[PDB]
């Protein structure tokens, strides 16, 4: 099971201070640019799980795309992983590929693995998200 | 101010912040994010399926982690994983207080080659944990 | 599909749109806003300072209206100025049905010579007025 | 009292999606950047109450720079006047400069009438935003 989210999602620079704010990071390279220049970075970088904004519409969407046996109303976010190859920095263009990488159904529950592939404009790649819901069985 | 790798060193225990979390910061993350669900912030409906109050997001809590990791690594795009389980839920009661997380961490691994340094981390409400396997590594 | 200035003419009424909004809606504007004044999703403050529940925001009513409005002309970037008075409140309670904004538009004035075009607004929760007045001009 | 505002405030492409779904406005010059195109427009075009994100900052702050003597906990937005002169379109820098046009106080009330002039990267005027707040006289 691929699926590739058509449009990318842009990093938006008041975003990530909005976002910065809402999970009390302080870290001033979220806030002032020149910050960011000192850090290193052109533009301000964003929080660690910034993709929560981003994969939100990938995560509602994949979960019928993908068939998965699984009862919304009963449905647990069990395992969150990030492995960030490329900092996420404002303005860059972030693209989808997003995979079914395993389910497994025992009794009552089914355990739902979700991996996406975050790549840039260009194509490379940023971060690997892996997602873990647990939940019971539909099917 | 991302630190050197030769600072830190196996073992090292970090630093414990204790954030506080009102129910006003859970109808921000429900805006912000779009995570929409009644459960964080309808208490009627958290009992429904049976809370006693409403609860924290669990991206939000684990968003607060990366602060926590963020600010002791001294810079955020030098952060290489993080990862984290969610063992348990994070209640956020209307009464003008709310409740408390407190973060804490230790250093589990380091390579020298590489500039990676593994931090182990914990965090709690009222003594219960609500993660459980949460590490994060940076390249200082 | 900006509509063009000739098919427009004063007098014309505009369709009545009925905006049905929840509480969760306005827990979603707290956040997208930055707006997390407590009397628009805590109902137990509603009361405290005087009110029968927790009301829709100012800024959230109006611009539903620009929507209402942005729609008719074609185009945002179309419209010149909007203005508007707030009367009242829109008190939406938690109880699974929430409020309706019933709109309502009457162009008032055209300008042949620019392509301006101004239309009063009406809206409405429950037959009561919540703008005073409300205007709406745009470039056709 | 003149007040300009350090930083501008960066329309984000994303957020303007975010703010348009919020205040229920389906027009797809918000949504789809080719229809946006078709209108004539280079970007996403914002909201006609966009500003009230971007113009969140400079109410808060500026009501104690203007030393307006009211009480917050009785304050009532009476009045908002929005003059697009330019279309906010995605991607566009905005510069604020606020001015104090009027105050009036009577008896209990104190009513204050406040200006925004938005302008772009360059310094030309897209928006002026005018603000009036009715409150409980402070002095």
């Amino acid at each position: 099971k691929h699926y590739r989210a058509p449009d990318h999602f842009l990093v938006g620079r008041e975003k990530i201070r909005e976002f910065a704010v809402a999970v009390k990071d302080d870290h001033p390279t979220h806030y002032s640019e020149p910050d960011a220049a000192a850090a290193g970075y052109p533009a301000l970088v964003a929080p660690l799980t910034f993709l929560a904004i981003a994969g939100r519409r990938v995560q509602l969407e994949i979960f019928t795309k993908f068939n998965i046996p699984i009862n919304i109303a009963r449905v647990f976010h069990r395992d969150q992983k990030f492995r960030f190859h490329r900092p996420i920095l404002a303005n860059d263009k972030l693209y989808f590929d997003t995979y079914l990488d395993s389910v497994i159904e025992s009794h009552g529950t089914v355990l739902a693995e979700i991996r996406s592939e975050v790549t840039d404009a260009e194509g490379k790649p940023v971060v690997t998200s892996v997602v873990t819901m647990l939940g019971e069985a539909a099917h | 101010a991302l630190r050197e790798f030769s600072s830190v060193k196996v073992g090292d225990q970090l630093p414990e912040k204790t954030y506080p979390l009102t129910r006003q910061d859970l109808v921000n993350y429900a805006g912000v994010s779009g995570d929409l669900n009644p459960i964080h912030w309808d208490d009627e409906i958290a009992k429904v399926v049976g809370l006693d109050t409403a609860i924290a997001h669990g991206m939000l809590t684990m968003g607060i982690g990366g602060g926590y990791v963020t600010s002791w690594v001294g810079d955020p795009g030098a952060v290489t994983e993080y990862n984290v389980r969610f063992t348990a839920v994070v209640p956020v009661p209307n009464d003008g207080k709310g409740a408390e997380l407190v973060f804490n961490g230790r250093v589990k691994s380091v390579d020298p080659e590489s500039k990676s340094v593994t931090i182990a981390l914990t965090a709690t409400t009222g003594g219960k944990k609500i993660f459980g396997r949460a590490i994060a590594s940076a390249k200082l």
